[PDB]
Formats: structure tokens, C-alpha cells, sequence
């Protein structure tokens, strides 16, 4: 909320959450933390579960 | 919202300050005139007084001391009724309203 | 919240209202035939 | 049920009566008692109902000798606060039994006007500490009120002598009303006049005038402090639960207000409280605690941040407070006074039991005991030798005071039931 | 292996919201 | 989390003023503070959000003279630098002992810079060197910040009167701050005035403003070294984070300013470094490689090919690249703002470590030791003596310039670990 990214869009600024990766043995919170992304609507259409997926395992590196 | 969300939180003051008579009797001694009289009083001494559909409004009793999950007068047994019309009864309704007054038992 | 127990946690909420819904439908297929 | 007021010194009269009078214009209620203003509110809770539709005030006036109380009698409110009781020395031993020759009305009031109710839940008092016509007065008629009534609350909001600094009698008359208050009343509200000033200070620049400017603020803030009775919402409207709410020791219940604009004549829930829970913005002048903090949302009443709203409170700490078990800290949604303009609609108010209190009870004790153990300032006055013969009833204040300054550092501390 | 976490703490919600209150509308037509 | 700054000494607040100005000029800030111009960039480090709407700069100024600060006080740009931050000696030892007088309520002034913030992250000081108002109070300001705020930086940026011969105390007061510069500061970015006298005025020839014209440098170059702290970035959003790995070795940290468009009041991708390394803005006026090179880039600069650009250097050596080891470039890009009167925007900033600055530091040494051999030009005033009787904090301060040299040169042999 104090970022001064606060004037970027409602809309964008609530696709953005929080949520917990895939797990192994040993994990870290600096490993664990992620959005979650939620895509849907027609947009699901523009971004895709291969897509997604090749980003959220992109994003933990 | 007034009576059974309780936004009223002027009007029960008066009826707890009246009804100490009722709030403990023994078993069977239930006498609805003096609770409507008691929620007539209650209501015109209070800010309460003041809205239209107080009259549309009523006392009822409830049976059963929130054990429906799965006198003794008032404490377990009392209940509310802005009553039906059957113009109304496709949204504001007796039989959902059952589901309203186990709100107002809890609050 | 570990997660890895959401797969009963969810399926007893699952089956509860299923098992609920049934036996509101056995209730009042009772109901229909009884009357 | 519902509540009558007293108020005494003659500063506890004018105070007293300006917030009656800032109480009355923010009411629908007309200057001689009717209620038939457009500009709703339960005025039965603290007006009385009069045949006329008269909403009379249950104001009971308490001077010693009539300097003041007829200049405060003439305004355009006159009519309004009518139980007719308006009958009429410098030192608390003549305030208390000045009073005490009189007791078949200025005490017998107590009931003479309990007529002024269909039923009572009791009285709130507006005293000065060490006002030498109200101080002495007050402690006769709080000891005894509780004889009278035994069963029915007695609130009392205070005024505290504190003038930077000097009379030689105030500190003898403020700690001999202490043991009576801390003793007798249900809470006692104390009003910080050194606090005042400061606000005063940060607002602008009044230290000088060192009580006028503090009437305003007294009189808005006596009313804001009714204002959660007099006007609707879910809970505590009624002074029984919300004094209840903040009391956890029938000894110890000073209360302290605060309140987020400076200037009382857009921000969020998270930080209207962030502002009220500031060294500056509370009326006070080591390891201490507030025992309950009584506060008070409008204009941003958003049903669902207050919960989120004290952890934000908590991640940049802000109100440290814990002693030997849980502090009460509420966040009571509230309303406008019907008459009021909208002005600083964004707004908090607390009501606190700041265990800090000890640091002026312990002001006034040591101011006491210099004069004391100097033995000249005694004045030797006719009712301080009659009551008082050789001012042992001075040391008996002192006895509990004293230990009351250790009892609020023990009622700080993890385990009080070791009593001080 | 995945879920998304936001789809847990709603899809108890879905099911118990109107669970419970099926249970009460359904204590009354027991008559 | 937000990186506080201490300009001080009237010639450090002299380019404090001006770089506030300059600063202001090109940032998303109306000059009221106000977010105003025009009608989506990091505040938050260096400014920060008011109840009226200001953005409060971390922006402290402070020295004895008086001589005007009062309009510092009362000038528009107080209206930004809102937390009333300035507080009121040509001698280090008076300017020192001054500040010893006055370290406690100057410290205060962080807890305002604090509550015009969110929380701390340490310290930048616009130091006087030579100039005893800060090249002493600074001296000793550094000596109470560093042991309270270890956490983060207490960097002091060394405006350094060395002119060619202004005050004839200069050797004093720069070898009585040098001890500091070493050993008591963390990050020294250093900036001899001759160089900038003479690269002034040839960025137009007007030879007159003796500072002014020095301040127009120091701004904007200041400027552009804020710039980590004005903008977001996946890499580069903090001061530290530019200075880190420009500092080599640990009391070396004397970082010599470098800027390729120097008459910036579209250089190509291989200039804004080859031209960054040349006697244009290698800052002094016979071993002398750089020890370590790094830079800020900024403007519609090309951020692929840049990779093209230290390959060339490769073959040119312009770094006289043989010290202990590379510490070599990590490329830093950063946007240019609107509204601004622009020029020359493709451009390159470092605070490099170069072995030349060796010479100024042997310069001061010739001075000091051509006027301490004689007692000459000494202030004389009768008032030290008294806080340092056998010189012995001056003999300590030679011999950590004499170190300075060493290890300066010493940063070249295969271990630096050997000593001088």
C-alpha cells in the first residue's frame, strides 16, 4: 500500500496474490513465496496453463 | 436490522429494564398480551418508538433454547414477527425468516 | 493449513453435503410417497 | 436507565454548565427545554422529561456563596436546566462543612430531585480538586451518596490542579478530595489542566490564559464523552456497560481522554488511533501501561479494517500496554449529534486508565507534604480547627494516597494481589 | 501435485455456508 | 527504510540548497512539495507522503555561522524540507566543540527526519571539508551517528576545499576531518574543489562564482547519483547498493566523482564509459591506477550493446587497470524524467577509486607540513590548547594521511593485506 506504484490500476493491482510452491524435503519462505495469478475470464485465452506454469517455475530461480 | 441485527441498541435497555418480571418465572406461565404490552412500552419510551413498521412488528415464542443446532420467559424463548403479507411472501417471508430469528437469539 | 490434507478435508466437505442432499432426498421422497 | 449530573467548584460550575449548555446545542433541543427542534436522539437518557415536553437537564449546581453562580445563571439558557436548586470560603474544610450545615437541601437534593427520574442508574459529578469552594463539598457529598445510594453508579469527572508553577491551600485541599474519590466514587475521570495547556500550545500559542481556553475543549469533550450514550449504535449506549468496560479494581479507576484533532471547534481507521495513541494528543503531563483504552471510529466507518486495523497498531508497536492481565482496547463505530455541522468529520476520541496518574498523585502528595512537614500553611480557619482540630484528618488523606502511588505501580506490575 | 491455496480456503467456504444452512431449514420440515 | 541525509557546513549546505533545487526541478514534485506537476516513480526512499499533500524530503542542513541562514529558514524551499531541520566556528576545533554542544538536539533531528518517514536506513552527509561549520561540527555529528545507527551507512561526501590558493585553515581543518574520512566514516565520495574550479568554468567560461559555480557541478552530479534512490529498479533502488562495490578495501573508501556530460546544463553507448575515464573527470588538478570501476547509467540509453562498451575499454586500458584486483564494472540503467530542462541525457556517472587522488592527499600533506614546520597559519585563536595540549590527535591524523597514501599505492601490490 505505501509503494508509490498505488496510482497502477485496480484491476491489475488486485490480479496479483500470495500463495505457497510445490514443496520438497527442505524448503525455505525465499523458496515457498509466490503469486498465485488467477487468469480467468477471456483472458485464459491470451495467457495459458503451459505458459503459466513455464513462468511460476521460472519464478522460484 | 432495527429490532433483530439489533441496530436499536437503545431500545433493549428499556425492555430489560421492564421485564424483570418475566425474564424469571417457572415453566407454562407464558402470558402474551403483557409481552406485547411490555414491547408496546418498551418501544414508546425508547427512541425505539420511532419507526413506522414497529406496529407491522410483534412478540412471538420460540420453543427451544438454541439446542435446533446439529415461561422461562424470554432468555430462551423470545421471538420477533414483522408480519407477512402474501405480496411480500416471495421475498420477505415467514419460513426463511425462521432461519433470521436464530441470528436475533444469538445477538 | 498443510495442505496436503485438504485432499480429505475437502472431501469430507465433499462428502457431507452430498451425503446431506441424499438424505434430504430420501426424507422427502419419503414425504412424496407418504403423501 | 438513565443518568443525572452534579457539578462544583466554581470552576466545577462552569464547566459544568458550558457543557451543559455545548450539550444542549448539539441536541435537537430548544432553549427553554422543548424538544421541538428539526435541527433522532434519545435526550431522555441524560434531559429529564417535563409535562411541557420540557427536556430539562439534571443539572445539580453545587458553588459555596453566590460570586459565581448567578453570573452563570444569567444566559439564553436559563429556563433549561430548571430542578430548582440553585442555593449557594476558600479552604476544603470550609467547602465540606459549609455544605454539611445545609444538608436538608444541597445534600437532600439527592433524592428531593430523584423526582427528576422515572427510575435513576445514578450520578455524574464535575468537580474541582482543589476548587476551595467545591473541594471538601464534593467528598461530603460522595461519602454520603454512597449511603444513600448504595445500589446506583457515581461517576465523577475531575479537574487536577497543576499551573506549571502557587495557592497554599490547593495542595491539601486536592489530596484530602483524593482518598474521598479513590475511596467513594465508581470512576474519576481526571482533566490534566497542565495537558490542556499543552494542547493549547501545540494548537496555537495559549498558555497564558491557562482555563478559559480549557472550558471549550472540557465542554465539547464532556459532551463527546456522552455522546456514545445519547446517540445510537450497536452497543454502549448505556454508561453502566460502558464504564464497566475499562474498570478491572474498584480502587484504581482514573480514567484519562484523548482526542485525534487538536482543534476540536480522508484517514483511514488504521491511522485516525495511530494519531490518539501519541504522547501529545492524550491529557497527561518508565515502565507504564493504560489498564483500558476506550476509543471511539467516525467519519471512516469501515465495518471490517478495525479488526486488521490493531495489528497495524501492533507492527509499528504504537500502544504498549500490559499489566498483571489483559487491557481492554475497543473500537466503538459511532454517530454525529443531530444538531452539529459536519466539521472534522474524520475523528477518534479514547477514554483511558493511564497507570501514569500515580506521577501527579505523587505531585500533589510531595506539594502536600513540603507545606505539611513546614507546618504554616494549615491558615487557621474556623472549619479547619472545628473539623480538623490537630490536622491528623490532613495525614489520613495522605495515608491512602501515598500507598495509592505504589498501588498503581503494583497494578502496573505482573501480580497486584500483593497488594500495596 | 499443485492447488492453489485460494481455491482451498473458498471451496470449504462453498460447501459449509450452505450445509449448515440446509441443516437449518431442514430442522423445521421435520415437523 | 529510508536513507536520511545531514548536509552541513555552509559550504555543504550551499550545495545542499542548490542540489534541493536541482533536484526538484526534474522530480515528480511541484516546488510547494505537493505531487502536482502535470497532473508512478519511487517517493518513497528519499520523499515521503504528509497529511497536506507534501512529499517531506530527508533533507537535514546544518552549521554555526548564521551568517544567512535565516533565509534558508524562510525561503520557499523550507516548504519541501518541512520538518523545520536546520539548526544553528570557521576553526575545526571551534566548529568540533560546537558540535559538541550542541550533538544531543542534532541527533534529535533524526526522530523528525523518522516521523517524515516510514524508518530509519542510516545516514548521507554533505560534509564541509575546510569550512570548519561542517569540516568539524561534521566531524563530530559522524563520531554520535556511527555508534548509535551501526546498522546501515554513515557516509560523508567530502566537498573539499583545495583550490590552488577560500580560508588558509584549509590543511588544518581537511587533515583534522581526514582522521574521520579514514576511520570514522564508511564511504567517502570526495571531491577536490580546484577540479571542479577549473571543469566549472570550462563548462562555460564565466571564472567568477568561486563556489556557486562549483555547487552547479555538485547538484547535478548529486542528482544523478540520487537517482538509485528516485527510481525503481529490479537492481539499483538504494545508494548502498551504487556505492558497494566502487570501495575496494575497507579505509580506502575515498570515491572520487566521475560524469561524462559535464555541460549537461548523447553521448554513445562505448562514451558513457570511455569519456568517464579521462582527465576530463578524473577530478584532480606517479603509480595511479584505478582500483575499482563501476557507474550509474542514465537517459534512452542502449542497454543491450553495452556489453560492446567495457570490450573496447578492454583494449584501451583507460582504468590503468593494474591494482590489486578488478572490482569492474556492474552496468546500472536508469530512466530520465519529463518536465525537466534537458540535455545531454545519454550519459554515465561513477564514484570510482582511482590512485590519483593520491596527489591531492599528497598536496594537503605538502601544505600542512610547509606551514605546521613554522606554526604558521594557525587561526590562533585562545581557545584550543584546552581541548588538545600536546597535539597528539594531530599527530594521530598525519599519520593516518600518511596511511592514507600507503595504502593507496599499497592497492596495487599483490596482497593488500601488506602495510606501508
Amino acid at each position: 500500500r505505501a509503494t508509490n506504484a498505488q496510482f497502477d490500476s485496480p484491476e491489475i493491482l488486485r490480479r496479483l496474490d500470495v500463495r505457497l510452491l510445490e514443496v520438497s524435503p527442505g524448503d525455505t519462505g525465499w523458496d515457498v513465496f509466490s503469486l498465485d495469478y488467477h487468469v480467468d475470464g477471456p483472458i485464459a485465452t491470451v495467457f495459458t496453463r503451459e505458459c503459466m506454469s513455464h513462468y511460476l517455475r521460472v519464478f522460484n530461480f | 436490522k432495527r429490532y433483530f441485527l439489533m441496530d436499536q441498541g437503545d431500545f433493549f435497555v428499556h425492555f430489560m429494564d421492564l421485564a424483570e418480571e418475566e425474564l424469571r418465572k417457572p415453566v407454562e406461565d407464558i402470558t402474551p398480551p403483557r409481552l406485547e404490552a411490555l414491547l408496546e412500552l418498551a418501544l414508546r419510551m425508547s427512541t425505539a418508538n420511532t419507526d413506522p413498521f414497529k406496529d407491522d412488528l410483534k412478540i412471538d415464542l420460540m420453543p427451544h433454547d438454541l439446542i435446533t443446532q446439529l415461561a422461562l420467559s424470554g432468555l430462551e424463548a423470545f421471538s420477533f414477527d414483522y408480519i407477512v403479507k402474501w405480496p411480500l411472501s416471495l421475498i420477505i417471508n415467514r419460513k426463511a425468516l425462521t432461519r433470521y430469528q436464530m441470528l436475533f437469539r444469538h445477538m | 493449513r498443510n495442505m496436503k490434507d485438504f485432499e480429505n478435508q475437502i472431501t469430507e466437505l465433499k462428502k457431507e453435503n452430498f451425503n446431506l442432499k441424499l438424505r434430504i432426498y430420501f426424507l422427502e421422497e419419503r414425504m412424496q410417497q407418504e403423501f | 436507565r438513565e443518568i443525572i449530573t452534579l457539578q462544583l467548584g466554581q470552576c466545577g460550575n462552569q464547566i459544568g454548565f458550558e457543557f451543559w449548555k455545548q450539550l444542549c446545542a448539539e441536541h435537537g433541543i430548544s432553549p427553554e427545554g422543548i424538544v421541538e427542534e428539526f435541527a433522532t436522539d434519545r435526550k431522555d437518557v441524560f434531559f429529564y422529561q417535563a409535562d411541557d415536553e420540557h427536556y430539562i437537564p439534571r443539572a445539580v449546581l453545587l458553588d459555596l456563596e453566590p460570586r459565581v453562580i448567578h453570573s452563570i445563571l444569567n444566559s439564553p439558557y436559563a429556563k433549561l436546566y430548571n430542578p430548582e436548586n440553585i442555593y449557594l470560603g476558600n479552604n476544603w474544610a470550609s467547602g465540606f462543612s459549609q455544605g454539611e450545615k445545609i444538608h436538608e437541601d444541597i445534600f437532600d437534593i439527592i433524592d428531593r430531585e430523584a423526582d427528576g427520574s422515572d427510575s435513576l442508574e445514578g450520578f455524574v459529578l464535575c468537580h474541582s480538586i482543589a476548587g476551595g469552594t467545591g473541594s471538601g463539598l464534593g467528598s461530603y457529598l460522595l461519602e454520603r451518596l454512597n449511603d444513600r445510594y448504595p445500589k446506583k453508579l457515581v461517576q465523577t469527572y475531575s479537574v487536577f490542579p497543576n499551573q506549571d508553577e502557587d495557592v497554599v491551600v490547593q495542595p491539601y485541599n486536592s489530596l484530602l478530595t483524593l482518598k474521598r474519590l479513590t475511596q467513594n466514587a465508581d470512576c474519576v475521570v481526571v482533566l490534566d489542566n497542565t495537558a490542556l495547556n499543552r494542547i493549547a500550545t501545540d494548537r496555537l500559542h495559549i498558555q497564558n490564559p491557562s482555563f478559559s481556553q480549557i472550558n471549550q475543549l472540557v465542554s465539547t469533550i464532556m459532551s463527546a464523552s456522552t455522546t456514545t450514550l445519547r446517540y445510537p449504535g450497536y452497543m454502549n449506549n448505556d454508561l453502566i456497560g460502558l464504564i464497566a468496560s475499562l474498570i478491572p479494581t474498584p480502587r484504581l479507576h482514573f480514567l484519562m481522554t484523548g482526542y485525534t484533532p487538536l482543534t476540536t471547534d480522508k484517514t483511514t481507521v488504521l491511522d485516525v488511533m495511530r494519531r490518539l495513541l501519541q504522547p501529545k494528543n492524550v491529557m497527561v503531563s518508565t515502565n507504564h501501561c493504560y489498564i483500558a483504552i476506550l476509543n471511539i471510529i467516525q467519519g471512516e466507518v469501515d465495518p471490517t479494517q478495525v479488526h486488521k486495523s490493531l495489528q497495524r497498531i501492533r507492527e509499528r508497536k504504537l500502544a504498549n500496554f500490559i499489566p498483571w492481565g489483559p487491557a481492554s482496547i475497543q473500537v466503538a463505530l459511532s454517530r454525529k449529534s443531530p444538531y452539529l455541522p459536519s466539521a472534522h468529520r474524520v475523528s477518534g476520541l479514547m477514554m483511558a486508565n493511564h497507570t501514569s496518574i500515580s506521577s501527579l498523585f505523587e505531585r500533589t502528595c510531595r506539594q502536600y507534604d513540603k507545606l505539611r512537614k513546614r507546618e504554616a500553611f494549615l491558615e487557621q480557619f474556623r472549619k479547619e480547627d472545628m473539623f480538623k482540630d490537630n490536622f491528623d484528618e490532613m495525614d489520613t488523606s495522605r495515608e491512602i494516597v501515598q500507598q495509592l502511588i505504589d498501588e498503581y505501580h503494583a497494578a502496573t506490575r505482573p501480580d497486584y494481589i500483593s497488594w500495596g
